[PDB]
RNA sequence: CACCUCGAUGUCGGCUCGUCGCAUCCUGGGGCUGUAGUCGGUCCCAAGGGUUGGGCUGUUCGCCCAUUAAAGCGGCACGCGAGCUGGGUUCAGAACGUCGUGAGACAGUUCGGUCCCUAUCCGUCGCGGGCGUUGGAAAUUUGAGAGGAGCUGUCCUUAGUACGAGAGGACCGGGAUGGACUUACCGCUGGUGUACCAGUUGUUCUGCCAAGGGCAUUGCUGGGUAGCUAUGUAGGGAAGGGAUAAACGCUGAAAGCAUCUAAGUGUGAAGCCCACCUCAAGAUGAGAUUUCCCAUUUCUUUAAGAAAGUAAGACCCCUGAGAGAUGAUCAGGUAGAUAGGUUGGAAGUGGAAGGCUAGUGAUAGUUGGAGCGGACCAAUACUAAUCGGUCGAGGACUUAACC
RNA sequence: GUAGCGAAAUUCCUUGUCGGGUAAGUUCCGACCCGCACGAAAGGCGUAACGAUUUGGGCACUGUCUCAACGAGAGACUCGG
RNA sequence: CUCGUUAAGGAACUCGGCAAAAUGACCCCGUAACUUCGGGAGAAGGGGUGCUGACUUCGGUCAGCCGCAGUGAAUAGGCCC
């Protein structure tokens, strides 16, 4: 498999080879960088840290430039692991370009969504209002909270709460062009966060 | 709705735990010792950031 | 966004002209935290029509400032009354005309007694 | 967007004049349809000297909505009415001679002669 | 979006005239079927343009056999091989909704030769 | 039957939310057939998911219309009224029929008729503080374990092949596209957009003209930025394993044969454990890795001692949003673009004021896609994030190769 | 028990039968009359106008609904009393 | 809770169009069955309404102008069977 992580940057319109537009997310990935490289008699597992964005040294502190020195770079924002890739291509101080990505090709991507806040059962799961006129005085609410013999209300029960903060895959989507020069990858379709929010692009489970 | 029951002494002084306030941003005046919030006006000499107001 | 300050759209909006007006005729005044929040680009955009000082300007702050009276610059008995436009447009932007932009700063003070509401001090330079 | 209860112009010269859709088909709980999208409904309103008539329960093919249709490269088309054609079973019309214009999606779904008969197919 | 225009700056197009809503305009608008394209045009009046660099949209009217059509392009399309504006009308206004609920002549636009 | 409930027991139906069982409506597997093929009938396994919208009636039911792959049966106080309704229930009014000598009643019907409660505890959904995890801290993580999702049609091909005299009409397999449901998002379509723009009515105000302000639901009307957003956009439930159900067995004996079983061994389902996504070390059984600070002062004591200044670091405080009820999270604090403003732009509005020309004037044109411009973009320290303070380690014992 | 009315504010059986209206109508309209249990001042049959009367149908209209979305303001929320 | 907008549809909501929406002023035209000849009836249904000059014999009228929209906002019937 593969990966990277970037920078959500906004959505665009896009024709490809044809007057079939395509909606696209646009995706900017300054070149990752190999931090530790895991491996199962030390760590129990095969994988490899990676870091994206730098940060000022003034926010970093000692016990992150101490880690960050081996690989010899500058300290990073985002830090995250990739699973199950080959470690004989990876190396510590390796710096991962966009060209490892061909356009085309089917891709999965993780992502924190946009905060919704405390929301209600409504929006937050989809339940149905109750009537408006009819002497209805129940509008916005949940409903029942079950039978009576439990003397409780059982679990998954779904209320209201605080909508969005989630982490959220898409799959099966697809890689539409590749700009090396401006590090940046555009994406057939919408995807979870907000703007300058961090992404995970891998190479699809399923295909 | 009811309490049903009367709450004790102990769940009474276990729910006025973060009851409490706090009161925070207290440093000492450069120019007259004495203390202020931290980005407030002195009250006494006015002076902030060395400059009378 | 922007601040709503407990009042309506035109309640709020008459609130903001007040307080800009008298600012600009006392130079310095008293607030809470978000209405000086709020006053700070409001007072900045007007002075910026008051460097401007063409009479387009003129009139964009007419549709802004209350019309009150600054001060009687007197010389003789009581000729030279001059309202906050002419202050304005005579005595600020002459004085700010260096400035690319800061034309207030907000100084936090003692909280009021019968709220504890957080005040503040706006005052111009 | 075309609902249950909702009333449709005639496109053909079948011998209906107004219709009302009852159900869309395709699916169990289809609560919608659009351009290309099958129809049952009634006639509620008909040609005097017409073949179909009043009451009669019939299917029929939404041929062009003001909530319009989509095309791949952005294009989208729109109009200021709701009409439909009405069919047998085959997907052939009932009537001779279609009115106004058609939308270019009932191509894909095979209602060619429908296409063939209309005089403008945007 | 500094960057997004940067990126789609080459999909952007240059063919297009400067016309505005109000003013009639035809479209080639070619049409594939896989074996054939064939260009057809559209004429209409230009009810709104509407969007930002690429995501700029127009939309068109036109009163075929007495239904009102009103149909939307992309304007950087390379499936619009030609915009030929026809007259230049004068509107107080940007969005010509008004032009739905009316029909024929209530809904002509007066033109300028400007 | 009258054991509980008459110092309260709320009565049916519907709505919102669902959950469970399997005696399975569909999908899935299989045996038998009076199963030619398509359709089927019946029985065994299977509860993973799904199991429609309307007319009539207060109705459950039921009938009908039209679809569906299918329109399951039941329980959970005939689930759910401190969650909703109150149509139906003879509360009080009145009236028809009928009964009664009558006051009144129903063996019937009809019109109308007050549904109180600020949630203490548990419970549920979410968010924190404290402490712990045996020196203090910053990050990344395995993953026990939990949850979520689990559906399905139509068409094409195989093929008008097999089947069948024909009619009609296939398994198995590979593709295309939908439905409902759902995760995310706003670039497209549209919606909203109450500190955006323009038009416009009345009155009043800025002394008057002009230009503008106020009030009239944002006065009304026409648009519309960000943000929020579905009806809009993209995606999803894909393949695949392991062990099994029913069934099929292979070899095989008890029982010289036979036999799927007794040992031995194998196919075998939408089901189970994985696989897909999410939460997750409070998993007190508190894990693992990388990196950083170091092993100071006094007093008391052989004390895993006490206070009292600190390192790494964190917090207070302040500017704020991609976050947000408050806490929190995140970005920053002049080692600076965190916000405001300023300058540029963009969207959006749609041709500003003042002039001039023409016109009787209304008004039109030109200066000039002008001017305005909230939250959007990029620069710019002009203002504000000043000064500063607080907390926070020096690391027990036993035994293992010198451990 | 007459005229007149009649599944009716009266008809249980009964969602009576037939017709109309609806795609579909236990309601409604019109006829029939096996009037459980109409009927003549406890008035019968009819009746223009009238009715915050009851009932049903239609047009327009719309957030009633499909299926919810946004905005404003008061409260809820944090702080002080 | 009190308000305001809403794509497409438009009572599919519901016991039931409850509530809301829509109509709403003035001028002119026109107005059914039925009827106790009085009414029904403001039936219904339609059109017009702003500004500036000429024109009347003072209200009509003509021409031109502007807007999506002229009782431009507020106040004023939903109708029919
Ligand atoms: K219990
Ligand atoms: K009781
Ligand atoms: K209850
Ligand atoms: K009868
Ligand atoms: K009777
Ligand atoms: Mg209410
Ligand atoms: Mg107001
Ligand atoms: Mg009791
Ligand atoms: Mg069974
Ligand atoms: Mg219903
Ligand atoms: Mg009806
Ligand atoms: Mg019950
Ligand atoms: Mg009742
Ligand atoms: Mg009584
Ligand atoms: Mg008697
Ligand atoms: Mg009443
Ligand atoms: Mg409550
Ligand atoms: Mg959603
Ligand atoms: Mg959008
Ligand atoms: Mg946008
Ligand atoms: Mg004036
Ligand atoms: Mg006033
Ligand atoms: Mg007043
Ligand atoms: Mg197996
Ligand atoms: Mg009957
Ligand atoms: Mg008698
Ligand atoms: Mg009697
Ligand atoms: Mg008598
Ligand atoms: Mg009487
Ligand atoms: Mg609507
Ligand atoms: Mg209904
Ligand atoms: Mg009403
Ligand atoms: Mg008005
Ligand atoms: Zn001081």
């Amino acid at each position: 498999t593969k990966g990277i992580l970037g920078k959500k940057v906004g959505m665009t319109q896009i024709f490809t080879e044809s007057g079939e537009l395509i909606p696209v997310t646009v995706v900017e990935a300054t070149p990752n960088v190999v931090l530790q490289v895991k491996t199962v008699e030390t760590d129990g597992y095969e994988a490899i840290q990676v870091g994206y964005q730098d940060k000022r040294e003034v926010l970093s502190n000692k016990p992150a430039k101490g880690h960050v020195a081996k690989a010899n770079t500058a300290p990073k924002r985002f830090i995250k692991e990739f699973k199950n890739v080959e470690l004989g291509e990876y190396e510590v101080g390796k710096e991962i370009k966009v060209d490892v990505f061909q356009a085309g090709d089917v891709v999965d991507v993780t992502g924190t969504t946009k905060g919704k806040g405390f929301q209600g059962a409504i929006k937050r799961h989809g339940q149905s209002r109750g009537p408006m006129s009819h002497g209805s005085r129940y509008h916005r609410r949940p409903g029942s909270m079950g039978p009576v013999a439990p003397n409780r209300v059982f679990k998954n029960k779904r209320l209201a709460g605080r909508m969005g903060g989630d982490r959220v895959t898409i799959q099966n989507l697809e890689v539409v062009k590749v700009d090396v020069e401006r590090n940046v990858i555009l994406i057939k379709g919408n995807i979870p966060g907000a703007k300058k929010s961090l992404i995970t692009i891998k190479s699809a489970v399923k295909a | 709705a009811v309490p049903a029951r009367r709450t004790s002494k102990a769940k009474k002084a276990k729910r006025r735990t973060h009851y409490k306030l706090t009161i925070k941003g207290l440093n000492a005046c450069s120019n007259c010792g004495e203390m202020k919030k931290s980005h407030h006006v002195c009250p006494a000499c006015g002076h902030y950031d060395g400059k009378d107001v | 966004s922007y601040r709503k300050l407990g009042r309506t759209s035109s309640q709020r909006k008459a609130m903001l002209r007040d307080i800009t007006t008298d600012l600009i005729i006392n130079e310095r005044i008293v607030t809470t935290e978000a209405r000086a929040k709020e006053v700070r680009s409001t007072v900045e955009k007007m002075i910026t029509l008051g460097k401007r000082g063409d009479l387009h300007a003129r009139r964009q702050a007419a549709t802004f400032v209350r019309n009150e009276v600054a001060s009687v610059r007197e010389e003789d008995e009581s000729i030279v009354v001059e309202s906050a436009l002419q202050k304005l447009f005579n005595d600020l932007g002459p004085r700010f005309a260096e400035r690319q932009g800061g034309y207030t700063r907000i100084l936090k003070t003692e909280p009021r007694r019968g709220d504890a509401a957080p005040m503040v001090v706006i005052e111009f330079v | 967007m075309i609902q249950q209860e909702s009333r449709l112009r005639v496109a053909d010269n079948s011998g209906a004049r107004e219709i009302l859709t009852i159900k869309v088909l395709g699916g169990s709980g289809r609560k919608t349809a659009n351009i290309g999208d099958v129809i049952v409904a009634t006639v509620k309103q008909a040609t005097p000297g017409g073949v179909v008539k009043k009451g009669e329960v019939v299917k029929a093919v939404i041929v062009r909505t003001k909530s319009g249709a989509r095309r791949a490269d952005g294009s989208y088309i729109k109009f200021d009415e709701n009409a439909a054609v009405i069919i047998r079973d085959d997907k052939s019309p009932r009537g001779t001679r279609i009115f106004g214009p058609v939308a270019r999606e009932l191509r894909e779904n095979n209602f060619m002669k429908i296409v063939s008969l209309a005089p403008e197919v945007l | 979006n500094p960057l997004i225009q940067e990126l789609t700056q080459e999909q952007l197009r240059t063919d297009i005239p400067a016309f505005r809503p109000g003013d009639t305009v035809r479209v080639h608008a070619k049409v594939v079927e896989g074996t054939r394209e064939r260009i057809q045009l559209f004429e209409g009046v230009v009810i709104k343009r509407r969007g930002a660099g690429i995501s700029e949209t127009y939309t068109v009217r036109k009163v075929s056999n007495g239904v009102g059509v009103e149909r939307t392009f992309p304007l950087h399309t390379p499936r619009v091989a030609q915009i030929e504006v026809v007259r230049y009308g004068k509107v107080r206004r940007a969005k010509l909704y008004y032009l739905r609920a009316l029909h024929g002549k209530a809904a002509r636009i007066k033109e300028i030769r400007r």
